[PDB]
């Protein structure tokens, strides 16, 4: 355990910052999905009527 | 100061409204009806317009030919139009031919034959009208604008109605429509020009006394529309001119913001490259458009109905690679109604409107149309003094408050017709309804 710490002393801090990043990034991913779908809905919902000239 | 509009009622509830002008020799008398296509359902849509055709096809007394002759002999003409909320039938004649014209109008409205043979004949005429409106680009654009803004609602329907209905309209449903809708409490007999009010009231007692009254008489101009932000693109690369309308939900006739919306509309104003003075107009949009050759024309509108309206602009342009600029600069001028307008623009627009509302009424037909419209939408003729006071009450800060709730960051209805490849998708147009800098 001591030698593992000696090789990677940032270990504890790194994993806590990773938890924060995971949470923020996940929330941003969810919100980016909502926003993309919101912005794209006029394109997705587009309908056509064709009358051949 | 124009002569006072006299108003009387009959017992059935028919309003008679008149404005005499002893300087003219002609008179416009007619019947304004608070009824139109909006009163149809989906099955009988087109009936109101169908009736307008058959009204001139002969009555119980006069045949179609006799009708023609009677009007020819009078010397003037008859005219009619059906809109979404209003139907009009009027007669322009000589001063002393007014009793004849009232008699003819009373006949065609109450005692029309609606003979199966004539229904069948007009059914083809009206079918051909479906394929010839196609040329009247402004009308095409505005009919699609209503269809999309009021999607699947009565105001969204066309006046002509679908092809299917034209083939299936019977004299029964025609009769039912005019019996339910053309009631005395919904009708106004209007006279303008060389008419005596007292003479017109007597003619109304003689001809329009046996009109049905409705079961539940509501006041004139009594109506829920749910506006849909949406677009219709009718791209046609073979057309040289693009026609674009952009509108938001506007104001009804009786809105408290009615005059505020008119002032806002006048700040943007109209433009036409063919008019000599248009390059010198004060409107900012006019300056941008003329200097950069962005359009052939634009026309701001504020259309009102009993319970809603459309406020927007109609653009025509040959500049097919700068449609984006034209639309961009138009919507940025609308943004400034929310962010930037002050007493400078507002007082200028009020000055222009105080005259404009009076100028419009320059002939007997325009006067009759004004009396008839106001009586069927407001229940009264509003005097110029009242109109001057309502305009004067509009401040810059009323305009800003109105634009901030009506225009700013709001959904639009958008119709493009013609070479509109350069018109961006809905989002990029709607994104110009706000300013990130504000
Ligand atoms: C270069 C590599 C880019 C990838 C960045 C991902 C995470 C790196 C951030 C550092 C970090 O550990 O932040 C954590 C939170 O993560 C986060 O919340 C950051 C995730 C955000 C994802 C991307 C959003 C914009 C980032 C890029 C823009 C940079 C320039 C623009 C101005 C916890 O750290 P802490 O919360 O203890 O930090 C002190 C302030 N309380």
């Amino acid at each position: 355990a001591f030698l593992t710490w000696a090789a990677e002393p940032e270990h504890d801090e790194r994993k806590k910052l990773g938890l924060k990043a995971i949470i923020v990034i996940s929330a941003m991913l969810g919100l980016s999905v909502y926003i993309k779908k919101f912005k794209w809905s006029p394109i997705k919902n587009r309908k056509f009527i064709y009358n051949p000239p | 100061v124009s002569p006072k509009t006299r108003t009387s009622n009959l017992k059935n509830g028919l309003t008679i409204a008149s404005e005499s002008n002893p300087l003219v020799q002609t008179a416009t008398v007619g019947v304004w009806i608070d009824a139109g296509s909006r009163n149809e359902n989906a099955y009988n849509n087109g009936t109101a317009h169908f009736f307008e055709h058959l009204a001139f096809k002969g009555t119980d007394k006069r045949s179609q030919h006799q009708l023609e002759l009677d009007i020819e002999n009078m010397g003037g003409h008859l005219n009619a139009y059906t809109s979404r909320e209003s139907t009009v039938y009027y007669a322009k004649s000589f001063k002393d031919d007014v009793p004849k014209s009232v008699e003819i109008l009373a006949d065609i409205l109450q005692h029309s034959k609606l003979a199966e043979s004539a229904i069948d004949r007009e059914r083809e005429v009206i079918t051909r009208e479906l394929e010839e409106v196609n040329k009247q680009y402004e009308e095409v654009v505005f009919d699609h604008l209503h269809a999309t803004a009021f999607m699947n609602q009565p105001l969204g329907r066309t006046i002509l109605g679908p092809r299917e209905n034209i083939q299936t309209i019977t004299n029964t449903e025609l009769r039912k429509f005019i019996t339910e809708n053309y009631t005395a409490d919904r009708m106004v007999l209007v006279g303008a020009g060389a008419v005596d009010h007292d003479a017109l009231v007597e003619l109304a007692e003689k001809y329009f006394s046996h009109l049905p009254s409705s079961q539940s008489p509501v006041p004139l101009g009594t109506p829920i529309p749910n506006f849909v932000g949406s677009e219709v693109r009718l791209r046609d690369d073979t057309m040289p001119v693009a026609h674009i309308a952009i509108a938001v939900e506007g104001v009804s006739w009786t809105s408290e913001d009615y005059y505020t919306a008119l002032v806002a509309q006048a700040i943007i104003g109209n433009y036409d490259r063919a008019v000599g003075t248009s390059r010198h107009q004060g409107s900012r949009l006019s300056n941008i458009v003329s200097e950069n050759n962005l359009a052939n024309s634009f026309q701001s509108f504020s259309t009102s109905y009993s319970d809603t309206g459309l406020w927007g602009i109609y653009l025509t342009s040959e500049n097919t690679t700068q449609i984006d600029d034209l639309v961009h600069f138009t919507l940025k001028e609308w943004n400034r109604l929310s962010t930037s307008v002050s007493n400078l623009q507002v007082e200028r627009a009020k000055s222009q409107l105080k005259a404009g509302l009076l100028l419009s009424l320059d002939g007997t037909t325009y006067v009759a149309e004004d009396i008839g419209r106001q009586l069927t939408t407001l229940g009264r003729r509003v005097t110029p003094a009242e109109v001057e006071a309502k305009l004067e009450a509009v401040t810059e800060h009323d305009v800003r408050a109105w634009a901030q709730k009506t225009l700013y960051d709001k959904d639009i209805a958008l119709v493009g017709l013609g070479p509109i490849e350069g018109l961006y998708d809905y989002n990029r147009i709607r994104n110009d309804m706000s300013m990130m800098r504000w």
